[PDB]
């Protein structure tokens, strides 16, 4: 099999920067190599084919080069919507093989998360398990820590986190921290708070609510 | 438009079968060589099989060789993938991609997800995320939808049935210890319009028949209830 190895595997660049992705084939594939862009969770899209040729409609800032064993994708003037994973795939010989991929993250200024906290719904309180969600919205960088508090008692091991993929417009991230408790354990306490510690926050932000108050 | 639409995926127990179907419209299907390319969760793109435009000339990755059988019906403009003797690693989202000769795959479908597990299907419970009485960041208030206790992936959340896509953040599914998944879908809207606008999350889980439209609304919060 013809083996495709891409470098680097992941990188971070500012809007307007030049990024260069390298693709190497274990055998000579001539010029038949394709670059694919894939936004996270979405379908891949053909960018370059026969290594130098832009697909119709593709932004001109994507430029492929290289031949034989050595190939390069150059993104000139990086744009926010360029946040994605890129793959090279050889068409020269069967079986068709892709590269491992290159994850391109957009580097922007540090942005503080907007924190909202949602009590469990009345309907969920019927299920014997209560979930309270903390929303960290539109922040950079991706690193954050949610400190869950119940009656000021510290909580650990009861929470799970999801983080969205980078936004294609403002290049920010959003995070959700879900605190899972039993209904009886939820009704015994009063104050529920999530303390968010982030680089863009001088001191931690805390959003809180009282169990019965609202 | 140029459309490839995949169907026939879902939950299947290890060792069983399934038939993936891909229908083409808006381009000449007769002259296009069709491909299947899957993506395992967290993994990269993997080419599984492809078929020549004339049909009858097929190729397979050494992974699925002998198990998967690719076919096309040009009268129906449909590409088929028959997946037999499935394993756990075959779990992935499967794309069909059209390509012309060696020029690469220029036409892609939306993808269909194939889950291979011995666990039964389960439908989600959909709970509202009620916006707070203040929620003053400025005019922006946050509200959302909670989708919990379902299996397998994926689930489809829309807000007001595709009418409001702006500010919508639907988080990746978290696998719980119960073996099921959960995720939330949230949106930021003007706080002054909370009482004026009706906000509804439309959740759809294909492995079950579950389709739920949950109206999200604020409450009094003075007396709660």
């Amino acid at each position: 099999d013809i083996q495709m190895t891409q470098s680097p595997s992941s990188l971070s660049a500012s809007v307007g920067d030049r990024v260069t992705i390298t693709c190497r084939s274990s055998q000579r594939i001539m010029t038949y190599l394709n670059w694919y862009q894939q936004k996270p969770g979405k379908a891949p899209k053909l960018l370059i084919f026969v290594a130098s040729h832009s697909q119709s409609g593709v932004p001109s800032r994507f430029r492929g080069s290289g031949s034989e064993t050595d190939f390069t994708l150059t993104i000139s003037g990086l744009q926010p919507e360029d946040s994605a994973t890129y793959y090279c795939q050889q068409s020269f010989w069967t079986p068709l093989t892709f590269g491992g991929g290159t994850k391109v993250e957009i580097k922007r200024t540090v942005a503080a998360p907007s924190v909202f906290i949602f009590p469990p719904s009345d309907e969920q309180l019927k299920s014997g398990t209560a979930s309270v969600v903390c929303l960290l919205n539109n922040f950079y960088p991706r690193e954050a820590k949610v400190q869950w508090k119940v009656d000021n008692a510290l909580q650990s091991g009861n929470s799970q986190e999801s983080v969205t993929e980078q936004d294609s417009k403002d290049s920010t991230y959003s995070l959700s921290s879900t605190l899972t408790l039993s209904k009886a354990d939820y009704e015994k306490h009063k104050v529920y708070a999530c303390e968010v510690t982030h680089q863009g926050l001088s001191s931690p932000v805390t959003k809180s609510f009282n169990r019965g108050e609202c | 438009e140029v459309q490839l639409l995949e169907s026939g995926g879902g939950l299947v127990q290890p060792g069983g079968s399934l038939r993936l179907s891909c229908a083409a419209s808006g381009f000449t299907f007769s002259i296009y060589s069709m491909n299947w390319v899957r993506q395992a969760p967290g993994k990269g793109l993997e080419w599984v099989s492809s078929i020549g435009s004339s049909g009858g000339t097929t190729y397979y990755a050494d992974s699925v060789k002998g198990r998967f059988t690719i076919s096309r019906d040009n009268s129906k403009n449909t590409l088929y993938l028959q997946m037999n003797s499935l394993r756990a690693e075959d779990t992935a989202v499967y794309y069909c991609a059209g390509s012309q000769w060696l020029y690469g795959m220029d036409v892609w479908g939306q993808g269909t997800t194939v889950t291979v597990s011995s666990a039964s299907t389960k439908g989600p419970s959909v709970f509202p995320l009620a916006p707070s009485s203040k929620s003053t960041s400025g005019g922006t208030a946050a509200l959302g939808c909670l989708v919990k206790d379902y299996f397998p992936e994926p689930v489809t959340v829309s807000w007001n049935s595709g009418a409001l896509t702006s500010g919508v953040h639907t988080f990746p599914a978290v696998l719980q210890s119960s073996g099921l998944y959960s995720l939330s879908s949230v949106v930021t809207v003007p706080s002054s319009s909370l009482g004026t606008q009706t906000y509804i999350c439309n959740v759809n889980h294909k492995p079950s028949n579950t389709k739920v439209d949950k109206r999200v609304e604020p409450k009094s919060c003075d007396k709660t209830h």
